[PDB]
């Protein structure tokens, strides 16, 4: 339940 | 030791990069510090720009990104028409 | 802004 | 080809593993179908009650996880006092 990684 | 500066036109949606990293995802086994790039899209903005795979994101906009948060860093990246970026490629 | 990796 | 049956306790706070895939983030170029576990921590409860990095998860507590989107896997896993899932190893 935490982002480990964001595409953008 | 290398320091570059990527310009990339903010507006334009899709910008074809991802992050990682992160002054509070240093505790869970990246283990140098700082945001990094882990993948540029073959067509991507980022790509093109010069952004390359392994680059740490030390500035936004001004900003020093460096020795900040994941979240910190994906919203100093979201929130400004022209984007720059410093990053190291050491 | 998509979460490609997720810890738990 | 391989199938095994992971027992985590639910419950017990930080789980000790990372996934990633999903039936919509196989477009963006993981490059075989479906969600996969990426991280096992070392004292995880994940990596000691089994779960391996590259397990395939078909099933979380009899839902079909596999083919499902990423955010469809993290609330398949988080909703459910017993944890069972069915994870693939080929
Ligand atoms: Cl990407
Ligand atoms: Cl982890």
């Amino acid at each position: 339940q935490e982002e480990w990684e964001t595409v953008m | 030791g290398s320091v570059e500066e990527i310009r990339l036109p903010r507006a334009g949606g899709p910008l074809g990069l991802s992050i990682v990293g992160g002054s509070d995802h240093s505790s869970h086994p990246v283990q140098e510090p700082g945001v990094f790039i882990s993948k540029v899209l073959p067509r991507g903005l980022a790509a093109r720009s010069g952004l390359r795979v392994g680059d740490r994101i030390l500035a936004v906009n001004g900003q020093d990104v460096r020795d900040a948060t994941h979240q910190e860093a994906v919203s100093a990246l979201l929130r400004p028409l022209e984007l720059s970026l410093l990053v190291r490629r050491d």
